[PDB]
């Protein structure tokens, strides 16, 4: 009962006369909503990961993924992928998220260097031919491809960079192959003393053991939740309930609140609306393009008015700053909040236990 | 120094045992943001 | 067909001062009855912008694009046609083309070999009628990578009066592999220079390009020399990383701004 | 003289009608 909730808060079996703050209430959500865009069509992940021929690492390919449904569970669970390492999401969560885009990058490297792909690494892959940004958000996915790629005399069609004037920046692409002048003399034409071609080709023959063997790498990079999602995880959208407290999920923007018709004239390019607080206060539904205000679910302090246990066990409860309709015979609305278990009387008295906004409570016949 | 300030963005993206480390950053900074507020308001309340 | 249209009076580069223009919406986020503060690539306020004007005159030089570009044109009869962007502009490398042709807006991203002094040419005959003669913009497009074209419209290529009535404003940025375009159109009544007032550029389209752009140029409307140019003018300013304070009114439209470093 | 964050403003015990009355 509210009295034992005071005894617990005061840590006393006996309570002195007064109004006591106790564990504050919050209106619980009635159900959940999901709203993702009603795209039907799976993404070209087959065309990324089963591709007939990958690029060399210096020649690293980028494919866009956009306007589709992305079932990353099928990647994460596939025994074939030998490393699957993630740097800003956990893979089991990928199916719950929505992404603005994915840049799916594909290329081949030697299997010993599968540790060099991680953001902030050092070593020739990381420095001289393919660098991730240090805040890379995405997952690096790799497997040994000897069994399809490798040839007894060696598929020297696959290449990596040995020389560069500087370590490259994140996602720099270099199609140039002109001579690296390691000597103090510059040098025109195809060769010279300490003049080099910047490339070396992998001797990918199956007589080389693991580590020296070829390792296909796909890097998926994405940015999240802050803009119109083009690609999302496979989740069914629900009906959009309104005017009731609810756990909403719009495009992975999870939250709890009451959803109301919005009078905000968003322009066609907007999708989230934001308060002065730097918090989302409106959203465009992704299946019907109407704006909804996200008002917070009602909440407030719960104070128990105790006339003192030397006098009585009876108590009245103030739900601070809320209506008399939100808490579900002796219910009184006050400016201080909804007061439950005290009777309103027209007889003024001296102040006794204060409630706020001119209201005061007391124990009488 | 968490990956985001939005608490549900952390919990949507990361599994429990990693998310604990990000959330602990936000808890630490937020709690210091309240202790700063309450100290300022106590000092102000003494002036009023 | 590549043609060296050499007949153009030779003059020094002109200048005009851009007091409070080239602001745009920094995020696809709605905001209202609030002041917000941001740091991005913006046109510095009261910054000297380069000025070009067609008459006898047809100034289409090739300009750097470093950190992104503000472009505007006080025009008549749609003499501006579009833009050329890249770094080498000679088919060794990838590049971007935008054209408003006689039927629709088109966008093309290819290994183009452009015309060295490129343009779109139209028959100007004493028949009060105008139609396209000349896609004099590229010899070849050996590999194409992206294309888009709008649903069609009949553009109007006729109308003459004493002053400019259309002002167009645009912003172009590359970051993260996306070529962001922001755009506006405004009614004006000015004879020879950029008007003073405030309006933010709404984002028009975002293009998935992924390329280097370091340089750019513009395409204007009009035998290999000696011909009539349209009367039109255009302005170029460069964006810089600067902190800006923006006002969003009751509607949530950007209604005033301040350049924090001015 | 002229929300999700968990902030609330409590009313004064004495309203401006009662301060005016005193
Ligand atoms: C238009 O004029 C320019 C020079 O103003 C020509 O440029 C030459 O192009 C050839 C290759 O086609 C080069 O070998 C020359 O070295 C270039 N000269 C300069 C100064 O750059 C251009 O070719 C001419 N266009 C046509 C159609 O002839
Ligand atoms: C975009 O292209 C330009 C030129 O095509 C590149 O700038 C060149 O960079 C090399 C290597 O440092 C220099 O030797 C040249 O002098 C530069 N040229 C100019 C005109 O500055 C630039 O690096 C490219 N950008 C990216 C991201 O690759
Ligand atoms: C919000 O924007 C609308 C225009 O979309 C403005 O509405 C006009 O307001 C004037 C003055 O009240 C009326 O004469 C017009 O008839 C309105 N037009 C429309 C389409 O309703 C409105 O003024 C803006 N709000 C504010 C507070 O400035
Ligand atoms: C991991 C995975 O599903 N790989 C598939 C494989 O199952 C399928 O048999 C083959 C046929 O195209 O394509 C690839
Ligand atoms: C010599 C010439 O160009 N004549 C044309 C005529 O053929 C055309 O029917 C008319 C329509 O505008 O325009 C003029
Ligand atoms: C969602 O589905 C309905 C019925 O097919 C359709 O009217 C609506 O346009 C769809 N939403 C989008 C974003 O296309
Ligand atoms: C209340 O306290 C007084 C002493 O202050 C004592 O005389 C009285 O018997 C107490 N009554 C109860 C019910 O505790
Ligand atoms: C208090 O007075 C009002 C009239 O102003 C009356 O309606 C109400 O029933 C009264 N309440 C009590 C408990 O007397
Ligand atoms: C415009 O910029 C040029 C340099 O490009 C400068 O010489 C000129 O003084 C500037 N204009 C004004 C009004 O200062």
């Amino acid at each position: 009962d509210p009295l034992s909730e005071t005894k617990c808060t005061l840590k006393s079996f006996t309570v002195e006369k007064g109004i006591y703050q106790t564990s504050n209430f919050r209106v619980q959500p009635t159900e959940s909503i999901v709203r993702f865009p009603n795209i039907t069509n799976l993404c070209p992940f087959g065309e990324v990961f089963n591709a007939t021929r990958f690029a060399s690492v210096y020649a690293w390919n980028r494919k866009r993924i956009s306007n589709c449904v992305a079932d990353y569970s099928v990647l994460y669970n596939s025994a074939s992928f030998s490393t699957f390492k993630c740097y800003g999401v956990s893979p089991t969560k990928l199916n719950d998220l929505c992404f603005t885009n994915v840049y799916a990058d594909s290329f081949v490297i030697r299997g010993d260097e599968v540790r060099q792909i991680a953001p902030g690494q050092t070593g020739k892959i990381a420095d001289y031919n393919y660098k991730l940004p240090d805040d890379f958000t995405g997952c690096v996915i790799a497997w040994n491809s000897n069994n399809l790629d490798s040839k007894v005399g060696g598929n020297y069609n696959y290449l990596y960079r040995l020389f560069r004037k500087s370590n490259l920046k994140p996602f720099e692409r270099d199609i140039s192959t002109e001579i690296y002048q390691a000597g103090s003399t510059p040098c025109n034409g195809v060769e010279g003393f300490n003049c080099y071609f910047p490339l070396q080709s992998y001797g990918f023959q199956p007589t080389y053991g693991v580590g020296y063997q070829p390792y296909r790498v796909v890097v998926l990079s994405f940015e999240l939740l802050h803009a119109p999602a083009t690609v999302c995880g496979p989740k069914k959208s629900t009906n959009l309930v309104k005017n009731k407290c609810v756990n909403f999920n719009f495009n992975g923007l999870t939250g709890t609140g009451v959803l109301t018709e919005s009078n905000k004239k968003f322009l066609p390019f907007q999708q989230f609306g934001r308060d002065i607080d730097d918090t989302t206060d409106a959203v465009r539904d992704p299946q019907t393009l109407e704006i909804l205000d996200i008002t917070p679910c009602s909440f407030g302090g719960v104070s128990v008015i105790t006339p003192g246990t030397n006098t009585s066990n009876q108590v009245a409860v103030l739900y601070q700053g809320v209506n008399c309709t939100e808490v579900p015979s002796n219910v009184f609305q006050t400016r201080a909040g909804c007061l439950i278990g005290a009777e309103h009387v027209n007889n003024s008295y001296e102040c006794d236990i204060p409630i706020g906004a001119g209201i005061c409570a007391s124990y009488q016949t | 120094g968490a990956i985001s300030s939005v608490l549900n963005d952390i919990l949507a993206r990361l599994d429990k045992v990693e998310a604990e480390v990000q959330i602990d950053r936000l808890i630490t900074g937020r709690l210091q943001s309240l202790q700063t507020y309450v100290t300022q308001q106590l000092i102000r309340a003494a002036e009023i | 067909q590549c043609v060296n249209l050499t007949t153009r009076t030779q003059l020094p580069p002109a200048y005009t001062n851009s007091f409070t223009r080239g602001v745009y919406y920094p995020d696809k986020v709605f905001r209202s009855s609030v002041l917000h503060s941001t740091q991005d690539l913006f046109l510095p306020f009261f910054s000297n912008v380069t000025w070009f004007h067609a008459i006898k005159r047809f100034d289409n030089p090739v300009l750097p694009f470093n950190d992104g570009v503000y472009f505007a044109s006080t025009e008549k009869s749609n003499i501006i046609r579009g833009w050329i962007f890249g770094t080498t502009l000679d088919s060794k490398t990838q590049s971007l083309l935008i054209v408003n042709n006689a039927t629709n807006v088109v966008i093309k991203v290819c290994e183009f070999q452009f015309c060295n002094d490129p343009f779109l040419g139209v028959y100007h005959k004493n028949n009060k009628s105008w139609m396209e003669s000349e896609f004099r913009v590229y010899s070849s497009a050996n590999n194409c990578t992206f294309e888009y074209v709008s649903q069609p419209f009949l553009m109007d290529l006729e109308g003459k009066q004493g002053n400019f009535k259309n002002l167009r404003e645009f912003v172009f940025k590359n970051i993260d592999g996306y070529f962001k375009i922001y755009s506006k159109h405004t009614p004006i009544n000015l004879v020879r220079d950029l008007p003073q007032g405030f309006s933010a550029l709404e984002p028009l389209v975002d293009l998935p390009i992924g390329i280097n752009i370091t340089r750019f140029q513009t395409l204007l409307a009009l035998s290999s020399s000696g011909w009539t140019a349209g009367a039109a003018a255009y302005y170029v300013g460069y964006l810089q990383p600067r902190t800006f304070l923006l006002k969003y009114n009751e509607n949530g439209t950007i209604t005033d701004a301040v350049d924090c470093a001015l | 003289v002229t929300k999700f964050n968990g902030l609330t403003v409590l009313p004064p015990l004495l309203t401006d009608e009662m301060i005016a009355q005193y």
